């Protein structure tokens, strides 16, 4: 149950749903390099 | 100050395994040796038999999260082991 | 029916168990949690 | 705005002295 | 249906009962509890084009401690609340010393309305709600944890010994349903209880943004 | 203490209660004003806890006591104050049981620096700041005597008191 | 890559790299994965 509970928790951290996709992580100030490393680059870079 | 001690007194593995390494390291490179050997050649065993004899002479720096530090000297640290 | 040495023995082992079951610090415990989500789920198949 | 300061800090010092008639 | 009307009407002042017990404004358990049939007796069991209807039931309550602050609640008749009724609920309150009440509004109300609400929320602060969503407690659902305000004389020491700042605390935000059960305004604490599965109960603490 | 009140208000009826009250008055009599500080926090102990112008005044005490600086609280016991129809020593009992209370006293003061630093930050010195230090020095001067109405304003006299204190913020802000 | 970062801190809490607690004790229970252990609780259940 550990890691299943981590998880949730994980997602519902920041006070409403964030998906696991860019339109979601995205979205969270992470360092524009975490958010390069997902799968969009270079609008994250460049962005920021 | 002695008082001011916040974490575990159970060294964890992740130091354990750093200071048997880096202890090796030096007792490879002839550092002088503290311990009473029975005689051995690898850097490995003479380290794992200071480590049990449990006078290393290192002092661990852990780092808690708010950037203050604190020292623990691996005579005061108990092995879990 | 166990002896008072069985019993203190028992509780100093209950002890020393119970030490070694704490989680340590500085275990990269989320990407741990998330990856061991993944296996189950490769191994589940969308024919079940 | 130091210059400011001392001139409204001087400004209210010239006006609570008007009050004490009153 | 009348019976339907008189049933809902019902429901509604439970429901707002429990929430002003569990806000903290002393309620007496007779109307914290009362029958259907007894509100049936109170108020005449029709609403539709009989004695009962909207704004009879509205009910001022004040504050456990310090009577100061009481709270009462507008019941407007049309389901499009208007911004002329609102300001005229406005000036009741003017005549009122306190500055707190609640609005139940059959159908959604103007953002008109809304914006004006915000507007003068500094000088009064008026909260309102709809039909559905307060016509069934939300803290009675199993899924919902255990929800308690905080204080700042323990938000502070909590705070110093967890030597963490109120923006690294994990947050919740301000519109939700709980939140605005709740009536908790940005920047306050709220400690959840809840059960675990794995270690029995486990405490949980959230900021208001 | 808390428990000797909540001890002596269990047998808790008309009688006694009328009893304790005339027992209180006593007391604060003979102390000369000690006792209605006590007198009063058993009352509002009461009142607080199994309770049931003596609740309007409970209430007005706890406000006080919760908001050391609170000004809607004192803005709600002047309002009560004021309408409160004359009578043979019902307003006198308040206005002493108000007064004789160490802590209401430190209260009261506390509420009249905060707004006497208000009134200096405004700039806008002499108005329920006023309204307050009259209520005060009636609660006050109330031991005196009994049956007594209030005392003086004093409005040309509070112009002189606050000068002094716009002295010391002019060289406050002198030095700074 | 969503949870690379979510790890426990020496104050046996849980933070991501920005800090952010989301777990005050790992597993709410501060005890790794390996060490627990299936088990039977016997208290619940049978007639008073």
């Amino acid at each position: 149950y550990r890691h299943l509970a981590l998880l949730c928790d994980t997602m519902t951290c920041r006070g409403h749903l964030m998906a696991i996709t860019r339109h979601g992580v995205n979205r969270q100030d992470t360092g524009p390099l975490m958010k390069c490393s997902f799968e969009e680059t270079v609008d994250v870079l460049m962005e920021a | 100050a002695n008082q001011k001690r916040i974490t575990t007194p159970y060294m964890t593995k992740y130091e354990r395994a750093r200071v048997l390494g880096t202890r090796a390291l030096q007792i490879a490179m002839c550092a002088p040796v503290m311990v009473e050997l029975e005689g051995e050649t690898d850097p490995l065993l003479i380290a794992m038999k200071e480590l049990k004899a449990r006078k290393i002479p290192i002092i661990i720096r852990r780092y808690l999260p708010d950037g203050s530090y604190e020292d623990w000297g691996v005579d005061e640290l108990i092995i879990s082991d | 029916r166990l002896s008072g040495e069985a019993f203190d023995w028992l509780l100093g082992e209950i002890e020393s168990k119970f030490n070694q079951a704490i989680a340590h610090p500085g275990e990269m415990v989320g990407a741990l949690a998330a990856q061991s989500l993944g296996e189950p789920a490769t191994q589940m198949t969308l024919n079940t | 705005v130091i210059p400011p300061g001392l001139s409204e800090e001087e400004e209210a010092l010239q006006k609570k002295f008007n009050k004490l008639k009153k | 249906d009348d019976e339907e009307e008189t049933y809902r009407l019902w429901k509604i002042r439970k429901t707002i009962m429990q929430l002003c017990h569990d806000r903290g404004y002393l309620v007496t358990q007779d109307e914290l509890d009362q029958t259907l049939e007894e509100f049936k007796a109170q108020f005449g069991d029709k609403p539709s084009e009989g004695r009962p209807r909207r704004t009879d039931l509205t009910v001022l309550v004040a504050h456990n401690d310090d009577p100061t602050d009481q709270m009462f609640v507008f019941f407007p008749e049309e389901p499009k609340v208007g911004i002329k009724t609102i300001k005229v609920y406005c000036q009741r309150m003017q005549e009122e010393n306190i500055t707190r009440a609640l609005i139940v509004v059959q159908q959604g109300m103007t953002p008109s309305a809304k914006q004006s609400l915000v507007d003068m929320a500094p000088k009064y602060i008026l909260e309102q709600f709809l039909q559905q969503e307060l016509l069934i407690n939300i803290t009675e659902h199993e899924l919902v944890p255990e929800h308690v305000v905080m204080t700042k004389e323990e938000v502070t020491e909590l705070l110093a010994r967890y030597k963490l700042r109120e923006n690294q605390l994990p947050r919740i935000q301000a519109g939700d349903p709980v939140a605005r059960y709740f009536g908790i305004k940005r920047g306050q604490v709220v400690k959840i209880i809840r059960p675990s599965e794995t270690a029995g109960r486990y405490i949980t603490y959230r900021l208001v943004q | 203490e808390v428990v000797q009140r909540l001890t002596r208000m269990v047998g808790k009826n008309v009688k006694l209660y009328d009893m304790v009250l005339q027992f209180l008055r006593t007391l604060f009599l003979r102390t000369r004003n000690v006792h209605y500080c006590t007198l009063r926090a058993e009352l509002l102990m009461s009142l607080h806890d199994l309770d049931v112008c003596h609740k309007f005044t409970w209430c007005l005490d706890a406000c006080i006591r919760e908001r050391f600086v609170d000004s809607k609280r004192a803005r709600e016991l002047q309002g009560f104050l004021d309408g409160v129809k004359k009578g043979q020593e019902q307003v006198l009992g308040d206005l002493s049981m108000i007064l004789c209370d160490p802590f209401a006293i430190n209260t009261l003061a506390l509420s009249t620096v905060r707004h006497l630093q208000e009134l200096v930050g405004q700039e806008t010195l002499p108005l329920l700041l006023l309204l307050r230090l009259l209520a005060l020095g009636q609660g006050a001067w109330d031991m005196i005597d009994s049956q007594v109405f209030k005392e003086p304003k004093m409005e040309v006299e509070l112009i002189t008191r606050f000068l002094p204190m716009l002295m010391s913020f002019l060289v406050d802000d002198y030095t700074f | 890559k969503s949870m690379e970062s979510v790890m426990v801190k020496y104050d046996a809490t849980v933070r991501n790299s920005i800090n952010q607690v989301v777990q005050l004790r790992y597993g709410e229970d501060g005890l790794a994965g390996e060490s627990v252990e299936f088990q039977n609780l016997a208290t619940l259940k049978p007639s008073n």
